[PDB]
């Protein structure tokens, strides 16, 4: 479904943000 | 003076279109339809035989006692003897039950065999435990490369749970030809059947089951509504009466708590007809008009709004 | 007496070399009553017709035997030369209404009593008197019933085949980024092995959040895999059986579900007068077949989705072959009868005897022993 | 399975599509509906014998 | 504690742990409700 791609993109964005935060820490 | 309404009124109105004669109607005074009592007719027959009414229109049941005394037209409403009764793994998965249950065994066996062959931990004990704890939630290099079976495991689990969740979405006597009617003492709860006296059903069951009528008379009624309220309250186990009214009240009941027993199980599929006078000059026209109405498309509109019901499966 | 060869009711079979037919027994062991049948050897026209002695038996003949025993009758059963019930045909000076078949033979004096499956219509009853019906059967809907099976036969995801490639590239990139982040304040394949073992059911701060987000990614995949299968299973029902003429599916016939009559059956005449069936006639006229046998053969060959015919034939065919199951409750019900002349003095006695037999339960026993066989 | 069945039967009721809805044709105690008194509605319903 | 809590509720992954493992009831109830909702809201 179309919503699945939006959800997985939203999850990946949060994962990348957390990875960047823990790398810059 | 009142205005009579109903299915019979519409039938008479349709007949008057071709007959073109004035019809005056009046209600009965001698209780119900009546029967042959002391060689004296009662009700509709008692008013037709004595020339008090040339035509008899109503819910009269065709029986062996009416045809030889009076002549009626072709029946147009189906009826008969009906019974009213209140409403009371492999099918979920592995319908064949022999294919997948041995496929799992053979695939486990070949997995154990290849695990043993991968020696160049324990094949006998550890392999079975890991196989049964990997497919189900309940519970080095060679194990990783053979862990690809988890895809099939999760697919099988998903299929099983979907089948179990999707395969749960949702008669007893089967006519008078069962021993239940004739043997009320073979069951701990005594049977309580219902009937309306002074009708065509009591004599019909006398002529076929003389011994059953003795037990049948133990439970008498005064009207159809009494039987309906008894069935709703559970006072009477079953009710036997005209098939048409029982079908109508089963299709127009509240809560879909009353249904009949299949179709074609009627003891004697009969009709209603119109009891005319012996030698009356209307038998050669009324029957033709009724047959034309039935076969030319003049009955379905009445049937849709007067007889069709709900709670069908 | 003349009778027509009707398989559910009249079993016309040739006799043996001795002139009589062999005697069989029913499931209850009772002997099968048979009467010497007289009729043409070849039903088709343009053949050297010979009135060879046949042998017919069945439910109607059993009823005739009962009537003869209870009413002092001595009869010789015949067969219809035309092979039809009887309607109006066109001949030289077409402005004259001449009957054929059973009705024509009865009106011409060839026959005196007709004990067979002849429908009761007003047009027939105008000139020929009819007796009390034996049983009431109206035309129904016949469809083919097939063993249920899942329709979700697909590979590489239901509709998005790119989903497998997407999850593969996702598990590759998450593994490579885990390997990259490992060298911070486990060299060849441990990251991929762990990713596979956490995506499937098998055995600093960056690792924790990475495992949380990848677990969340794994949960939605299996959730969607279960959800799509559940949806397919709950929509896996092929079709719902027609409950009658009021079914909305029949009211709008399409190419996906085609059904029609034969040619000019009492069915076509009835549908002609129904002005509300314009949608029916806009589609059924292009699917008519020459014969009912051809129509039912096409239905068996998955050509016609539904077939409409009298219940006395469709129910018998369904009982004989389980590949077809009769549907629909009832619509345009009719009954059978006995064709007798207007001056026949047997009308009242025949009606009384038929009513007595119907009330005595003989009709139900005959239906059990002659109509309903090996129920599916 | 029981939770899935309850969820798929969790629909309270289906909105009436008109006078041809079978629910209205057989009024019961669970779904009661009536007019006021003698609205052009009652006059119209009087002539409807069905 | 965080790892065990997140590996107990979800399939993906002494005396004190056993006595607090009673949270698996709520875990399985939540998982069943989630999968039922995801299967029945489409
Ligand atoms: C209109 C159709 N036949 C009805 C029918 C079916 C069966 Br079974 C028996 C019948 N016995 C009749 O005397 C008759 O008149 N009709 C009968 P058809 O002619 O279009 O096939
Ligand atoms: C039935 O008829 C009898 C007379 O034979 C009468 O006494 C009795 O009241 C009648 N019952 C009903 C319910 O009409
Ligand atoms: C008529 O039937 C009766 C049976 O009641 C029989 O006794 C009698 O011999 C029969 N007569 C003829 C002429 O068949
Ligand atoms: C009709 O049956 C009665 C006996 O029920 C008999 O007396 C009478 O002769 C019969 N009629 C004819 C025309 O055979």
């Amino acid at each position: 479904d179309i919503d699945n791609m939006a959800g997985v993109f939203y999850m990946l964005a949060a994962a990348m943000a957390l990875s960047l935060i823990t790398f810059i820490w | 003076k009142k205005c009579c309404k109903g299915f019979c009124i519409d039938i008479l109105k349709k007949l008057s279109r071709t007959v073109k004669f004035t019809y005056d109607l009046y209600l009965v005074t001698n209780g119900k339809h009546g029967k042959k009592v002391n060689n004296v007719w009662n009700g509709m027959i008692g008013e037709v035989v004595y020339q008090r009414a040339v035509m008899a229109v109503g819910s009269l049941t065709i029986n062996e006692e009416r045809s030889e005394v009076v002549d009626f037209s072709v029946p147009f409403v189906e009826t008969g003897i009906s019974v009213m009764v209140s409403r009371s793994l492999e099918p979920f998965s592995a319908s064949v039950w022999v294919m997948m249950f041995v496929m799992l065994l053979i695939v486990s066996a070949i997995a154990v065999f290849v695990f043993e062959y991968f020696s160049p931990s324990f094949t006998i004990g550890k392999a079975i435990w890991l196989l049964w704890g990997l497919v189900f939630n309940n519970s080095t290099t060679s194990k990783i490369m053979v862990s690809v079976w988890a895809f099939f495991a999760v697919i099988f689990l998903a299929s099983y749970t979907a089948n179990l969740a999707a395969f749960m979405i949702q008669d007893q006597v089967t006519g008078l030809s069962d021993k239940k009617f004739q043997r009320p003492h073979d069951y701990s709860p005594p049977f309580r059947f219902g009937t309306v006296p002074n009708g065509s059903t009591e004599r019909n069951i006398r002529n076929n089951y003389p011994y059953m009528h003795q037990y049948m008379t133990k439970f008498n009624q005064k009207g159809v509504e009494d039987a309906l309220v008894s069935l709703k309250t559970g006072k009477l186990d079953a009710f036997i009466y005209d098939a048409a009214v029982l079908n109508y009240k089963a299709g127009r009941d509240e809560g879909c708590k009353l249904v009949t027993i299949g179709s074609g199980y009627i003891f004697a599929t009969t009709g209603y007809g119109i009891a005319l006078q012996k030698g009356s000059p209307w038998k050669r026209q009324i029957d033709l008009a009724l047959l034309q109405f039935v076969g030319d498309g003049e009955m379905e509109e009445l049937e849709t709004c007067w007889l069709t019901g709900i709670c069908h499966n | 007496i003349v009778t027509i060869h009707q398989e559910p009711f009249v079993y016309v079979k040739p006799t043996l070399s001795d002139g009589t037919c062999k005697e069989e027994f029913t499931v209850n062991g009772d002997p099968v009553k048979k009467v010497i049948c007289t009729g043409p050897n070849d039903t088709s026209p343009g053949s050297p017709r010979h009135t060879v002695p046949q042998c017919c038996y069945g439910f109607c003949i059993d009823l005739l035997i009962k009537l003869a025993r209870t009413m002092n009758f001595t009869y010789e059963v015949h067969l219809v030369a035309d092979g039809k019930f009887g309607t109006q045909e066109r001949v030289n000076n077409s402005n004259k209404k001449e009957w054929n078949g059973m009705m024509g033979e009865l009106l011409s004096g060839q026959a005196d009593m007709i004990v067979a499956p002849l429908t009761i219509n007003n047009e027939r009853a105008q000139y020929i008197e009819f007796s009390k019906p034996f049983k009431y059967q109206g035309l129904t809907i016949l469809v083919k019933k097939e063993i249920p099976r899942s329709t979700l036969d697909s590979f590489m995801q239901p509709f998005q085949s790119t989903l497998w490639l997407l999850v593969g590239l996702s598990v590759h990139v998450v593994a490579v980024m885990l390997y990259l982040l490992d060298r911070f304040s486990l060299t060849l394949s441990s990251a991929m092995w762990f990713s596979w073992g956490v995506l499937l059911n098998s055995g600093s701060f960056s690792a924790r959040i990475l495992g949380m987000v990848w677990a969340g990614f794994a949960m939605i995949i299996v959730a969607s895999y279960t959800a799509n299968l559940a949806a397919f299973l709950v929509l896996d029902r092929p079709e719902e059986r027609i409950t009658g003429i009021n079914d909305p599916r029949l009211r709008n016939p399409s190419d996906k579900f085609i059904y029609a009559t034969v040619k000019q059956s009492s069915v076509d005449i009835y549908f002609r007068r129904q002005v509300c069936l314009s949608t029916m006639y806009r589609h059924m006229e292009k699917h008519n077949y020459e014969s009912a046998a051809e129509a039912i053969q096409a239905v068996r060959d998955n050509k016609l989705h539904a077939f409409i015919w009298d219940s006395a034939v469709l129910e018998f065919e369904a009982s004989q072959k389980c590949d077809l199951v009769t549907t629909g409750e009832l619509f345009f019900r009719s009954g059978f009868g006995i064709g007798m002349r207007k001056d026949s003095p047997w009308k009242q006695n025949v009606s009384l005897s038929i009513l007595k037999s119907h009330e005595n339960g003989f009709m139900e026993d005959l239906d059990k022993t002659w109509v309903r066989y090996q129920e599916c």
